């Protein structure tokens, strides 16, 4: 049974005591606001051993910007651990997975193959997708004036994700970018009908996080700072 | 390495049809004959032939160092100003000369048109000049004074070299021959200047001996009304990469004269010149400030204009 | 000056007119990427069109010797 | 992409034509379709379709790699390249990193080209590894490189050896530089044991010179080209382990007096780190991080181009 969202992050989901069944969340904000820092915070919580405050559940990470900094992750894990050593961090990393996707078609091919991963790793109960909006500009040109043609591949990936999230009760933390102009939707409808919570990031170092929950149309606000130890919720 | 069709210069409409049929990388289209590729997609045989042509179709620092020495610098008869520039106005690079009107930019432009024709055996470059005049300041009779004066100066050295080959290059160097290699171009509006700049890469390929291109006036004296929309697409893109590439493939020097700047036209303009000089007054005495350069630190010098032409103080 | 006098194909001229382009001046103000969109031509093909259009307005060359001799 | 003979064993025209007739053209449709409706109906062997689908899916998809295994490779292959300028090296925390896209910002004559030449000379002489300098504005000057080399050593053989280790290329339009980058990628792919080359650094002088013309009007063809260039640089960096360096202009947002890059919101997400250069004197340039994944921003300091 997947752990409830209120356990993954008590400082964001303080009213989600029920076990999760295929929820989806999204991050949105300008550059250098902390979207990738949060994914390190959540990733650290889920791979650390239970003796050190973690949950001990594997994680899968999908990258399409090539911005994943291995050193920045490891420096966090050594800090958080009470007594960090090389032979300890090895096991902490042993529950982390990574893939790179170069184009929407490559991503779609990867998704159809990821069906085999979860059939072999039942503990894999988290899924992260960085910069879902990487191929927007390229694809919007190859599709011509016909909107249906512009979004064809992005729609298929959306239909694939929803199928994976429910067959195995995962949590998807997608990430997007502020490319046009608070909020300005540009992705397809086949995807925007899936997101439950949409969270926004701002800059002033103090970072302010605003959460909107379309499940109940409730708005909140949080604060946090980024230090050498990672994210700290005020 | 799976080149992607968005990186190729294929026409936008044809690319849409190609991708819709399922083609993603250029490596797929290499084997298919043009006859079949015209049927799988809704394009004509001519397009099928043009497309497959695009799909299929250097020097180290040591080598560039050798070429840099050999390619002579253009002198200005001002040993002071020529000293800060490193020897003279260089080839394969763009230069700019800013300054308020009435300071002598056109005099320096004219003096360079003559100094590019000096024979090589005196340390010159032996090239012809192109003078794209936008302000209509060209005065041929002035070149005569700058020309005959230079020959007299050139004559005063050959007598000390005695029987060297200078006595033949001096015969080759004459007033009529000098004036028979200065090409004029009168532009009266932005459209004419754009048209001329578009055709210049052709005019230069026909005359391999040209070694200096001058653009007397990058900003028209009366940019007004709707013309301001025409100025864009010339300072943008046009006069930043057309002049650099033209001045490099043909191995020549380009000089742009500017009038707006007057102190020590678009924010991105400042990056459009490899070198930039500024002329201004001080106590009613001319100055030649160097403001930007990737090989010479900022410095200032003095100069004066005499009937004999550009000269030191 | 109007484009149809320059020497462009009649068919193409209509494709331009449907975008509210009538004079050579309007034609020159567009960048190469725009002209590709509004013509269907490849990158090199647009340069040939630009050369053709400019060849009807560029100034006439004049040697310095000639002007001195009037 | 589109199906073709030889893309994998077991494919022929007499079957590819059947698939094409049945509205199955590319690999995506083949793997996203229903095989039984195509096998029992329309007369195709179910086992053959399954085998073909699995082979294609395996061949044209990513394969997840554990974190522990990747950590060793990263720690062993990653390296830090000194930039020569001692102070700026401290600001960057030992300098450039292999596998990331670095960017430099600054107005006219703020030392963007001088810093690039300094890194090129230092990498050519100290570490003695090759360098590719993609020049888009004629900034490169052979004499300045020789001068900066002389500032380090006086031997004439060492200088001659160093100057032959720097390749120079020219690209004054978006397509030429894309061709150059793809050619470099192909050369590195083919040459697996040619250590005589093995470019370890890339310097793209004024990446804003070949992108600013493409942007303009209501068209969107320029954005796709810029993003294609960004993907090219990203793959060059990450996949091949070459410390790419880029140079960009600056501008002031109309709403406030702050400085920012010039290529817009889409570009700002590309670089993995940014260094802003500004003037407070011929030299005495001031540097301060504006973007990084390992240090706080806004750490202002001083450098002097008069010596470097
Ligand atoms: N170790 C650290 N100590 C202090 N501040 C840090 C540290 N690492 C990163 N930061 C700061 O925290 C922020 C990091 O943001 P992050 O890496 O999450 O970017 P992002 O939102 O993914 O950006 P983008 O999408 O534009 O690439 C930046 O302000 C960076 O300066
Ligand atoms: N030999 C030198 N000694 C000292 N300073 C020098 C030297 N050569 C150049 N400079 C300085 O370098 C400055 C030019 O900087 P640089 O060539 O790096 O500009 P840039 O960033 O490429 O500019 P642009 O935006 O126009 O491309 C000159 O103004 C001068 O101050
Ligand atoms: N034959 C000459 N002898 C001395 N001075 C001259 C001669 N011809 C022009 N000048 C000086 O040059 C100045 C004009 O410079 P000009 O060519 O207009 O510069 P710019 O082109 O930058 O405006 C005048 O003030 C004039 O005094
Ligand atoms: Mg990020
Ligand atoms: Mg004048
Ligand atoms: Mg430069």
């Amino acid at each position: 049974g997947r752990s409830s969202l209120k356990e993954i992050e008590p400082n964001l989901f303080a009213d989600e005591d029920s076990p999760v069944h295929g929820d989806i969340l999204e991050f949105h904000g300008p550059e250098g606001t902390g979207k990738t820092e949060m994914l390190y915070h959540l990733t650290a919580r889920c791979i650390l051993p239970k003796s050190e405050g973690g949950l001990e559940v594997e994680v899968l990470f999908i990258d399409t910007d090539y911005h994943f900094d291995m050193l920045r992750l490891v420096t966090i894990l050594e800090h958080r651990l009470s007594q960090s050593s090389e032979e300890i961090i090895k096991y902490c990393l042993g529950r982390f997975f990574l893939v790179y996707c170069s184009s929407s078609t490559h991503l779609l091919l990867t998704l159809y193959s990821l069906e085999s991963m979860f059939c072999s790793h039942p503990s894999l109960c988290l899924l992260i997708l960085d910069s879902l909006s990487a191929f927007y500009w390229i694809d919007r040109v190859n599709g011509g004036e016909s909107v249906n043609l512009q979004e064809s591949t992005l729609r298929k990936c959306s239909q694939c994700l929803e199928k994976l999230v429910n067959d195995y009760r995962l949590v998807l933390f997608a990430t997007t970018q502020t490319i046009m102009q608070d909020y300005r939707p540009y992705l397809c409808k086949a995807w925007q009908q899936l997101v439950k919570h949409r969270m926004f990031f701002s800059k002033q170092n103090q970072f302010s996080l605003v959460s909107r929950c379309l499940k109940s149309n409730s708005l909140k606000k949080h604060f946090f700072i980024i230090g050498e130890s990672g994210v700290e919720f005020c | 390495m799976q080149r992607d069709l968005v990186s190729f210069p294929l026409s936008p409409a044809v690319r849409v049809k190609l991708v819709s049929a399922g083609f993603q990388t250029a490596e797929e289209l290499l084997e298919v004959k043009p006859s079949e590729l015209s049927k799988e997609v809704g394009i004509s045989k001519a397009e099928a032939l043009e497309t497959l042509q695009i799909i299929r179709r250097k020097c180290t620092a040591l080598e560039l160092l050798e070429q840099e020495h050999t390619q002579g610098f253009i002198i200005t008869f001002c040993s002071a100003l020529d000293d800060i520039l490193g020897g003279g106005v260089p080839l394969m690079k763009t230069t700019e000369i800013c300054g308020a009107p009435g300071v002598g930019k056109t005099q320096l432009c004219m003096q360079l048109a003559v100094d590019v024709q000096i024979p090589e055996c005196f340390g010159g470059v032996a090239g012809e000049a192109v003078f794209i005049d936008t302000e209509g300041s060209f005065m041929v009779d002035r070149v005569v004074d700058l020309a005959t004066a230079c020959i007299q100066h050139l004559q005063l050295i050959a007598e000390k070299h005695k029987g060297e080959e200078h006595r033949k290059a001096l015969e080759d160097f004459t007033l009529d021959n000098i004036l028979s290699h200065i090409y004029y171009f009168r532009c009266r509006d932005y459209t004419e200047l754009l048209a001329q700049v578009y055709l210049l890469p052709d005019f230069l390929s026909e005359h391999s001996k040209v070694r200096l291109v001058i653009v007397d006036g990058i900003a028209f004296p009366f940019r007004h009304d709707l013309d301001d929309l025409s100025l864009r697409t010339r300072l943008l893109n046009g006069l930043a990469q057309q002049m650099i590439s033209l001045a490099n493939n043909h191995r020549l020097a380009v000089i742009l004269t500017n009038q707006m700047t007057t102190k020590i036209l678009g924010e991105s303009w400042g990056h459009a010149a490899t070198i930039r000089l500024i002329f201004h007054w001080d106590r009613k005495q001319r100055l030649a400030t160097l403001y930007k350069s990737p090989s010479q630190k900022e410095c200032t010098v003095l100069f004066q204009i005499k009937p004999q032409g550009f000269r030191d103080t | 000056k109007k484009l149809k006098r320059v020497g462009l194909s009649q068919e193409l001229c209509d494709r331009l007119s449907r975008h509210q382009i009538l004079t050579c001046q309007d034609f020159l103000c567009l960048s190469p990427l725009e002209l590709m969109k509004v013509t269907g031509l490849s990158y090199r093909g647009v340069h040939e069109l630009l050369c053709m259009v400019s060849r009807a307005c560029a100034p006439k060359m004049q040697t310095a010797y000639g002007i001195k001799a009037q | 992409g589109v199906l073709r003979v030889g893309l994998c064993p077991g494919l022929t025209e007499e079957m590819i034509q059947l698939l094409r007739s049945h509205r199955i053209k590319t690999v995506v449709d083949l793997v996203s379709a229903d095989l039984e409706e195509v096998a029992q109906k329309c007369g195709l062997s179910y086992k053959a379709l399954v085998a073909l689908r699995r082979v294609l899916l395996a061949q044209f998809s990513a394969f997840p790699v554990n974190g522990a295994d990747l950590y060793e490779e990263l720690k062993t292959s990653t390296a830090i390249l000194s930039t020569g300028i001692g102070s700026l090296d401290k600001l960057l925390d030992a300098g450039l990193y292999t596998g990331e896209v670095t960017e430099i910002v600054g107005g006219p004559g703020s030392g963007k080209t001088q810093v690039c030449l300094c890194m090129a000379a230092n990498v050519a002489h100290g570490l003695q590894q090759n360098v590719l300098y993609v020049d888009s504005n004629g900034g490169l000057t052979a004499s300045r490189l020789l001068q900066l080399l002389q500032a380090k050593t006086q031997d004439e053989e060492e200088q001659a050896e160093a100057l032959r280790r720097i390749q120079v290329v020219h690209a004054f339009d978006i397509f030429q530089m894309l061709d150059v980058l793809q050619e470099l990628r192909g050369t590195v792919a083919q040459q697996v044991t040619g250590s005589s080359g093995t470019v370890k650094v890339v310097v793209v002088d004024s990446v804003t010179a070949v992108v600013s013309p493409l942007l303009g009007g209501q068209q969107r063809e320029g954005l796709a080209l810029m993003m294609q260039l960004a993907r090219e640089l990203k793959t060059l960096a990450r996949d091949l382990g070459m410390a790419v360096v880029v140079t960009n202009h600056i501008t002031r947002d109309r709403d406030s007096g702050r400085l920012k890059p010039a290529l817009g919101r889409s570009w700002s997400f590309v670089p993995s780190t940014r260094i802003l250069l500004d003037t407070i004197s011929g030299g005495r340039r001031m540097a301060c991080l504006a973007k990084s994944s390992r240090q706080p921003t806004g750490f202002q300091e001083m450098v002097d181009i008069g010596t470097w």
